[PDB]
């Protein structure tokens, strides 16, 4: 799995791959690794399929209760801490999850939180999580600018996951894009690597190694 | 089932009295007289063995009990209550002291433990206060000889000499007259025997009277030899014979 | 491990703590503040096991703040440190112990003297002129054993750290991405935003 | 008298009565009427649903416990929910553990025993509801009458609720007749509606006012309400 | 073990224990709170059944739940502590999980819930206390003032009072407080507060304590003098007529 | 059931008062009077022993003045046994504090804790409250010399001079009459004895009927000292102040 | 004394009946269901001009498709709302769907009789019944718009229109005549505003009364003061019209 | 004073426990049931009042079996009787599980006895409203028992309780005198049917249904079984005949 999320001028970009494995067996090429916590909160998933899906879906339920109780939208910080604190209660039991809680509140503005099953919770502008994180980092790190266009940022994100899907045997399938602005997240499609690779190769001239 | 009595049975009345403690004290007042006199080298506690039938064997019923080898007790009031209180007192002397410090508790602390047990029966849910007043006499290295009284409320006080029960008022007065801070143990035993005679209606001898002392160490009552530091218990109950001998010099 | 250093000079306690947060093969963050302010004049740095680290720090923070509001008073550095030691000492014999090491630097307004306490996850506490947790101590204790003086000014103290940090950047295998330095004195806690080149 | 011995269910009166239980039974009588009767192939429940206002619904009185069992209530609705839920579990347990459908006779025993406990211990209160249980098990059609006292009886037919006495006499009369309505559900139902109406007085059983349930040989316990009972009014 | 139902309904639909809990508040010393345009002030009176106390150590009537929120009360003192402590603990717990201090309405809703719960739990009697909770939500400047009572009910007031003779002082405030133009100053807000207390305290410079709460954890209590000064200027407003 | 025999020790009266607390106080009012006076250089605790006899061993006795800490002591008014229960838990709380913060417990914290325990028997559990009122006399480096008082309700307050037990009204007026902020321990020692001397329900105020204690900071040292006067010492200070 | 879960000679539960008395003393609450949504209105009833009326929350959101109004000892409703909210959210986590309005109501009523000092049936730890009645209004795919009346007796009825609180018997009579199967949402709003005005001791304005509805399209919404104010104006006008 | 009869475990001034006595009233108000001990077994029989033609005949059974060799019948509050049997069944299962051998009658009697006596020890429970007749065949013979709400019980030659306990006992006594050698299982079944028919006069208003069951070493192999069909009718007639 490869997932990234980064803050820039136009908000936040969130991109993930969609492969699932059990050893060398590719169990799925069509899995959703991004849960829309709500109109303004996104959660990325990496690690154990069940652990992520279950606990993040549960996270969503917790955020909804916060809003009914406080008549206010949960903060990215508070939402991420719910998951972090839950996951910490289970520390040592074997939960396996590398997650990213991304949202936009009037109070915090664009915000990203890294939360993993070790109990680590970190706030930052750029994060890549998963077996293919290093591959994404290589592409994302060398082309990042706070001043990218909502168009360019989206592309770098998309391109970064592509890179990872290519080199990491445990990442692949398709790329799912998201753009976060105060009016919420904006889905930006599902790009199958099967076609995205060749398109990017031709139009960009990269992946010069592979023969086409 | 299940004790659903989790509320107090002793509460404050508009006047500020705690009825059950008062009533417990009344039960004590009806009890056979008992007393204690502190001498310069010992303490004496005594009482009447009010046998409830000439067919009963009064020996099989000790009103005077050893708590630790240097501490004894006697009472006035409800006998059964006293009995279980002695069982508890003997045990707390171990659980809360011997097992921690490896030595028996000093008289004041054990008294304090007993008092605590009684105080609780004054506030815990579903119980009535103990219907007894105790007189505990003992000795410990750093406090010497002492004599205490513990009432149903859980309050206790140290005495030079005192009496409880039936004719306590009369006996207390008789003691105030004969007591002084120079009495030897034998003198106190004598004064004790005299005070008790005024409270006894019928037969007055070593079979109708129960008396014990906290005095010198009885190496003969230790049960073993070979350890210099272990000299024997200071608590000794007088035998029927030992009493009679002192009665002829009454 | 992470770099956790502390040095008590004349009128203050300086705490230097590495900024890196590395997990496996990647350095996830390079601006991490491994410190929590327990009270206006008491600062605590920490390093250790991934989750236990912050969870513990914030837990202690919460309790001290609660004490402060209940009593409308600030516990002395010595008192706060004793509380932390006992917490860790309970922890070591529990189901899952907090694997956290800490340095507590505070200015005792009543004694008007800075204090530095070093406490490891076993609940081992010791008061020192200077302390460190982890592998750092191996190269910084002899350094300070050499260049340290009780009457040093806060400025001489910062120079001293810089010297420690340089030794750590030359011989340590890991890239801890610099440190964040904070000063604790009679006027509270302030951060030296300019250490990246002081 | 009575006032000193009706403080709680754990107190016997000088004559051997348990007033708290009797007052519970009283909540039943104040409850809307319902009727039960069976042939040898089916068992039917006919119940008169009561409504608060003309702007309110007519509170359901029949609850299904399992594919082969069900009951009708008269008294405290909540208590019937509790008891029926308990019966749903007992049925459920029987199937899951023994792959056996619960005998209507056993269901009664379980209900009696559950009710009895709330009449011998301090702090509790008797259930304030009557239950009529029908079902088809390995021994045919069955009908049970459950009283909060803990007493459960098997009958050919019966009724509980206000004026229930009407329907009861009627069935005690019609007995030989309906008991033979085998192989014909519509006839047993009609015979039930006729028994229930023998307890009317206020109004007449309308469409959203009548409620019927049936079970038998080749009929899984099913509830009929509204339009579905129109053809019986 | 003990779970007797002490707070129960009576034939007319009242919970006498909760009702009697209010009588405990009626007996407590008066307390008031008026919100200005940029602050909230809390006034409380001091008994005089016995005077020879040590004001330094004697527990004050206004307590800080957190650095931006205060709570005053009328009723049983012993009971107030229990509520104050729980409030303070919840304040910290909230900072620990939400990473943001509590809002005044939140802290109020919490105290009220504890009180409500004690009205329908076995083995316990209701809190013979009513509170006034005031402060400023984090990063907000609009003043907040709320009130709670034994029943567990709570709400916000522009100004309010509880305790003995609170009837009297409420009247004063009702015909002396304009929602149109709330005491636009800390000074004139404190004044309106002492005036209302003088309606019942009957000359008591040492029988009136006041605390002023401004935005961003700015809380301070006035000293005898400072207050005594407001009393002085007030008595003149009267005589000058 | 049992409900029939439950006194309901924790309910409100229609006036919003706590029956048991009110009745416990009534009980306290018949207890030997205890007085506490705070001076610039120390605190004085004096109490009158209720009931005594020629045979009562006064040397080994204590029924009113107890040491909680090395810097805190209390004077008792009420059920001695109830007091001991509370005194012991108070002593433990002081030590937990010390073991935790390696600092002696600040006076108010110890007083508040003890008061909270009492408050508890007031709101839940169905048990009778403790028939006890305490005068706390302690010293700490944050408020120096302090004097507190707590009763069955669980309420506590601070004082310059105060009394508990019998004839408090009389004693308070006498105290509120001759107390002066700049007093001195020796002055307080005298004020205390005089007050008791005028409120006693007994013939004369002899030493055998008293317990005395002072918490001073012996100038020749720098630390705080608690002194629980011995029979002879009380007999002396009794002659000196002119009560012989 | 006498058990909290004791039966009266007439077959009634003393505590539940006395409970109902308390609710009669509560502020009026009215609900009207129409094929266009359900309307819920309540009487604020502040007890002093200094009380900031909008801090009076007697109409609350259970979920986006379920709202609720209360009457009586309103503090008793907090734990009920919490239970209801949790129940709704929990159902959605387990089944990935909205909870039915009837189901949610049945769940809340399940708490109702859980009171006593040791009732042999489970662990009903609650010293007394709730002293508040609720009107739960919502919408679900199976039975469209619904309005329920949940009482401390544990029973809950479904109503086309219902009024609870001080002016209930009066207001209910009104609703009897005015309600018909084809009312529009607007008609219901005005109708609720009208009946509140008759029973309220105070002259109904947009400050001592509050409206709200629940529609399949936008779910549960609480009308802000301005929105209601105009509806109040529109009502005075249509009344003076004849 | 009075009120000694409102709480279950309270001793009245004359040493009685009125609640248990009131429980007895509930028993006497119930149907009549009996037990006849024969030369190698025991017979149980009871009266089943027919409230209406609606009661499905032969269905609402009353006699209850415990384990495989014990029979139990009772008069009074039926639900209480079931409760007591449920207990006896556990009591028996427990015994068999540990000792292997099915529970001896005497042993079983005390199990029921102690459990019933237990319900006269606290005021948080009500005494059982039933008198129970039970018995069976064990390692050494047949045993018949009757247990009162007091928990009291004894071994019986014949026993009866309920509405017509007097007619029954009268009849039983005759049998005891006229058969010192011992009745037989076959004989006892008939004799039983008659005694119920006779004892039914004290309730001659309502029609009834007969129910018999027995446990005979020779007739049932020592296992409890219900008398049905021919053997039942044959006994029903033997009664219907001697009732005229």
């Amino acid at each position: 799995t490869t997932t990234l999320a980064f803050r820039f001028q136009g908000g936040i970009i969130v991109a993930v791959d969609s492969r699932a494995t059990a050893g060398n067996w590719v169990a799925s090429q069509t899995v959703k690794k991004v849960i829309e916590i709500n109109p303004f909160l996104l959660g990325t998933m990496a690690g154990g399929a069940a652990d992520c899906q279950f606990w993040e879906t549960w996270l969503g339920s917790q955020c909804r209760l916060h809003e009914l109780r406080e008549k206010e939208r949960i903060s990215v910080a508070a939402a991420s801490k719910i998951l972090s604190n839950l996951v910490y209660q289970y520390k040592g039991a074997g939960l396996s999850m590398g997650t990213m809680i991304c949202g936009y509140t009037r109070k915090e503005g664009p915000t990203i939180y890294y939360v993993d099953s070790d109990g680590t919770r970190l706030k930052g502008d750029i994060f890549c999580v998963g077996s293919g994180q290093t591959f994404a980092y290589g592409v994302l790190d060398s082309n990042y600018k706070w001043d990218l266009s909502v168009e360019d940022a989206l592309y770098l994100g998309k391109r970064s996951i592509l890179a990872a899907a290519h080199r990491d045997a445990y990442s692949g399938g398709s790329v799912n894009l998201y753009h976060v602005t105060e009016d919420g997240w904006i889905y930006h499609g599902n790009h199958d690597v099967g076609e995205l690779f060749w398109k990017v190769k031709e139009e960009e001239g990269s992946f010069n190694n592979v023969i086409g | 089932m299940t004790d659903r009595y989790s509320f107090s049975l002793t509460t404050f009345s508009p006047s500020g009295k705690l009825g059950q403690i008062d009533y417990a004290l009344t039960a004590v007042k009806q009890g056979v007289t008992s007393l204690g006199i502190k001498a310069t080298n010992g303490v004496v506690i005594a009482t009447e063995k009010k046998s409830s039938s000439p067919l009963a064997m009064s020996e099989t019923l000790s009103k005077v009990s050893l708590l630790t080898p240097d501490i004894g007790a006697v009472y006035s009031g409800m006998g059964p209550d006293y009995r279980v209180l002695v069982d508890k007192s003997r045990k707390v002397a171990h659980t809360s002291y011997k097992r921690i410090y490896g030595e028996y508790p000093p008289t004041k602390l054990l008294v304090s433990e007993v008092a605590k047990i009684m105080q609780e029966a004054t506030q815990s849910g579903g119980v009535r206060p103990f219907g007894v007043s105790l007189l505990i006499a003992g000795h410990d290295e750093f406090n010497g000889f002492s004599l205490y009284q513990v009432d149903p409320s859980g309050s206790y006080f140290p005495w030079k000499a005192t009496a409880i029960g039936k004719g306590s008022v009369a006996a207390k007065t008789f003691l105030e007259k004969r007591w002084n801070d120079e009495l030897e143990l034998e003198d106190a035993i004598h004064i004790a025997l005299l005070t008790l005679k005024e409270s006894v209606e019928g037969e007055f001898n070593g079979d109708t009277i129960e008396l014990a002392i906290i005095g010198d160490e009885n190496p003969d009552l230790l049960g073993y030899t070979g350890i210099p530091t272990d000299k024997g218990p200071r608590f000794r109950k007088l035998t029927s014979q030992e009493i009679n001998d002192r009665l002829e010099a009454l | 491990m992470d770099i956790i250093l502390g040095i008590r000079v004349q009128d203050s306690v300086i705490l230097a703590s590495s900024k890196a947060v590395t997990r496996g093969i990647s350095v996830l963050k390079d601006s991490d503040d491994k410190t929590r302010q327990l009270s206006p004049h008491t600062l605590m740095s920490f390093a250790g096991e991934a989750g236990d680290t912050v969870q513990f720090a914030e837990y202690i923070q919460a309790n001290i703040q609660l004490y402060s509001i209940r009593e409308d008073y600030e516990l002395s550095p010595q008192a706060v440190s004793s509380f932390v030691r006992q917490e860790l000492a309970k922890s070591i014999r529990s189901r899952r112990p907090y694997q956290v090491n800490v340095l507590i630097g505070g200015y005792d307004k009543k004694k008007n003297k800075p204090e530095l306490y070093q406490i490891d996850y076993l609940g081992t506490k010791v008061e020192l002129p200077y302390g460190a947790h982890g592998y750092s101590g191996f190269y910084t204790f002899s350094l300070l054993d050499h260049h340290y003086r009780p009457d040093m000014t806060t400025e001489e103290g910062l120079d001293l750290l810089k010297l420690c940090v340089q030794e750590l950047e030359k011989r340590m295998p890991m890239d801890f991405k610099g440190v964040i330095v904070k000063i604790v004195d009679k006027d509270g806690i302030r951060q030296v935003d300019d250490f990246q080149a002081q | 008298f009575r006032n000193n011995y009706d403080g709680d269910t754990v107190t016997f009166s000088p004559t051997g009565r348990l007033f708290q239980v009797e007052y519970a039974l009283e909540a039943i009588k104040q409850g809307s009427v319902t009727v039960g009767l069976r042939s040898n192939t089916h068992a039917v429940l006919v119940a008169l649903k009561r409504n608060a206002d003309e702007l309110s619904s007519y509170q359901k009185k029949i609850i299904k416990c399992d594919e082969h069992m069900g009951l009708s209530l008269a008294g405290l609705a909540p208590d019937a929910r509790v008891l029926s839920n308990y019966l749903r579990q007992q049925c459920n347990y029987s199937s899951l553990v023994f792959n056996r459908k619960l005998a209507v006779e056993r269901a009664g025993h379980l209900l009696c025993d559950k009710a009895q406990k709330n009449t011998q211990s301090y702090g509790g209160r008797p259930y304030g509801v009557g239950l009529l249980i029908i079902g088809y098990d390995k021994s045919g059609a069955h009908l049970l009458e459950f009283q909060p006292s803990g007493n459960v009886t098997e009958l050919y037919g019966t009724a509980i609720g206000a004026r229930s006495q009407g329907a009861k006499t009627y069935l005690e009369r019609t007995l030989d007749t309906f008991i033979k309505i085998d192989g014909n559900p519509d006839e047993l139902i009609k015979a039930g509606v006729e028994a229930i109406s023998q307890s009317l007085r206020d109004e007449s059983l309308t469409v959203d006012n009548l409620s019927i349930a049936i079970v038998g040989k080749d009929t899984p316990f099913t509830i009929y309400d509204g339009e579905a009972v129109a053809k019986y009014i | 073990g003990y779970d007797r139902a002490l707070s129960i309904f009576s034939p007319d639909g009242h919970i006498f224990q909760v009702e009697y809990a209010l009588e405990a508040v009626k007996r407590g010393t008066c307390a008031v709170g008026v919100k200005g345009k940029n602050c909230v002030v809390l006034g409380c009176e001091r008994r005089s059944t016995l005077k020879l106390q040590d004001t330094r150590i004697t527990p004050s009537k206004v307590s800080k739940i957190d650095s931006h929120v205060v709570l005053s009360f009328s009723g049983l003192n012993a009971d107030s502590r229990i509520l104050i402590e729980k409030a303070r603990v919840e304040a910290q717990s909230h900072r620990l999980t939400l990473e943001d201090p509590v809002t005044v309405e939140y802290l109020t809703r919490y105290v009220a819930g504890v009180q409500q719960r004690y009205t329908q739990s076995g083995g316990v009697r209701p809190f013979g206390v009513s509170t006034l909770i005031a402060g400023f939500d984090p990063r907000d400047d609009e003043p907040k003032l709320y009130q709670t009572e034994p029943s567990g009910i709570y709400s916000s007031w522009s100004a309010q009072t509880i305790g003995r003779n609170s009837k009297t002082v409420r009247e004063f405030l009702e015909k002396n407080y304009d929602r149109k133009e709330p005491p636009a100053t800390v000074e004139e807000c404190v004044k309106l507060t002492v005036r209302s207390l003088l309606e019942v305290v009957q000359t008591g410079a040492k029988n009136i304590e006041i605390t002023v709460v401004k935005p961003d954890s700015d809380i301070v209590a006035l000293s005898s003098e400072e207050i005594n000064q407001y009393v002085t200027q007030i008595e003149q407003e009267k005589q000058e007529q | 059931g049992s409900r029939r025999y439950d006194s309901r020790t924790t309910i409100f009266s229609p006036e919003g008062r706590l029956y048991q607390v009110e009745y416990a106080l009534e009980s306290i009012s018949h207890a030997g009077t205890a007085i506490g006076i705070m001076a610039s250089d120390g605190i004085v605790l004096a109490a009158e022993r209720k009931v005594t006899s020629t045979l009562l061993e006064q040397d080994t006795s204590t029924e009113k003045l107890y040491k909680l800490n090395d810097k805190i002591a209390v004077a008792v008014a009420g059920l001695t046994a109830d007091a001991e229960i509370l005194i012991n838990t108070a002593r433990i709380h002081a030590q937990n504090y010390l073991k935790t913060y390696n600092e002696d417990i600040p006076v108010e914290i110890l007083v508040r804790r003890l008061s909270d325990i009492k408050q508890g028997y007031t709101q839940h559990g169905g048990l009778r409250p403790f028939g006890v009122s305490f005068i706390y006399a302690g010293y700490d480096d944050r408020y120096g010399y302090q004097l507190y008082t707590s009763n069955p309700s669980g309420n506590y307050t601070g004082w310059k001079a105060i009394s508990v037990g019998a004839n408090t009204s009389a004693a308070q007026t006498l105290l509120q009459m001759d107390y002066k902020d700049d007093m001195k321990v020796d002055d307080a020692i005298e004020l205390a004895l005089k007050t008791l001397s005028k409120t006693t329900d007994s013939s004369a105020l002899t030493y055998d009927r008293l317990e005395f204690a002072t918490i001073r900071k012996g100038a020749n040292d720098g630390e705080v000292y608690q002194k629980i006067f011995k029979p002879q010492e009380i007999k002396d200070i009794l002659v000196k102040t002119g009560i012989t | 004394d006498r058990g909290v879960s004791t039966f009266s000679p007439e077959g009634r539960l003393f505590q539940v009946e006395y409970s109902l008395e308390a609710i009669k003393l509560g502020s009026t609450a009215i609900g009207i269901a129409t094929k266009e949504g359900v309307v819920l209105g309540v009487e604020k009833r502040a007890t002093s001009p200094l009380l900031e009326s909008d801090s009076i929350e007697k109409i609350v959101e259970i979920d986006r498709h379920i709202g609720c109004a209360m009457s009586g000892l309103t503090a008793d409703a907090r734990s009920m709302i919490e239970h209801a909210r949790t129940a709704a959210v929990t159902h959605n986590l387990y089944y990935d769907e909205d909870i039915n309005v009837e189901s949610l109501t049945q769940s809340v009523c399940d708490l109702a009789l859980r009171f006593g000092e040791g009732a042999s049936g489970e662990e009903r730890l609650m010293s007394r019944p709730f002293g508040v009645a609720l009107l739960i209004a919502g919408h679900d795919a199976d039975d469209g718009y619904q309005l329920f009346h949940a009482e401390p007796s544990g029973t809950f009825y479904r109503y086309n229109a219902k009024a609870i609180g001080s002016g209930s018997e009066g207001a209910q009579a009104e609703l009897l005549n005015e309600w018909h199967s084809s009312l529009t949402l607007k008609e219901a709003e005005l109708l609720v505003l009208k009946i509140l005005k008759q029973v309220m001791e105070e002259k109904l304005d947009e400050n001592n009364a509050q409206l709200s509805c629940i529609t399949k399209q936008d779910g549960f919404k609480i009308y802000d003061n301005e929105k209601t104010a105009e509806l109040i104006k529109e009502l005075k006008e249509k009344e003076a019209a004849e | 004073g009075t009120g000694y009869d409102l709480s279950n475990s309270v001793f009245s001034p004359d040493g009685r426990n009125f609640q248990v006595e009131y429980a007895v009233k509930a028993v006497e108000n119930g149907t009549t049931s009996i037990g006849i001990k024969c030369n190698d077994g025991v017979v149980f029989a009871v009266e089943k009042l027919i409230t209406s033609k609606l009661l499905v005949p032969q269905k609402n059974v009353k006699i209850q079996v415990v384990d495989r060799h014990i029979g139990c019948v009772y008069s009074g509050l039926i639900p209480d009787g079931r409760h007591l049997v449920n207990r006896g069944r556990e009591e028996a299962a427990s015994f068999k599980k540990l000792y292997k051998t099915p529970i001896p009658i005497p042993a079983f009697a005390d199990r029921l006895g102690q459990y019933v006596q237990a319900h006269t020890l606290y005021n948080s429970v009500r005494p059982f409203g039933v008198s129970t007749i039970f018995g069976g065949v064990d390692k050494n013979g047949a045993h018949l028992y009757m247990l009162e709400p007091s928990g009291s019980y004894w071994g019986y030659k014949g026993a009866a309780t309920g509405k017509g306990r007097q007619s029954a006992k009268a009849e039983l006594e005759k049998l005891v005198d006229h058969h010192p050698e011992g009745l037989s299982a076959r004989e006892a079944v008939k004799q039983a049917a008659k005694i119920i028919y006779l004892a039914h006069e004290d309730n001659k208003e309502k029609d009834f249904e007969l129910e018999i069951s027995w446990c005979s070493l020779s007739e049932t192999n020592g296992l409890h079984k219900f008398v049905k069909g021919d053997l039942l009718q044959e006994a029903i007639d033997f009664a219907q005949k001697e009732i005229n």
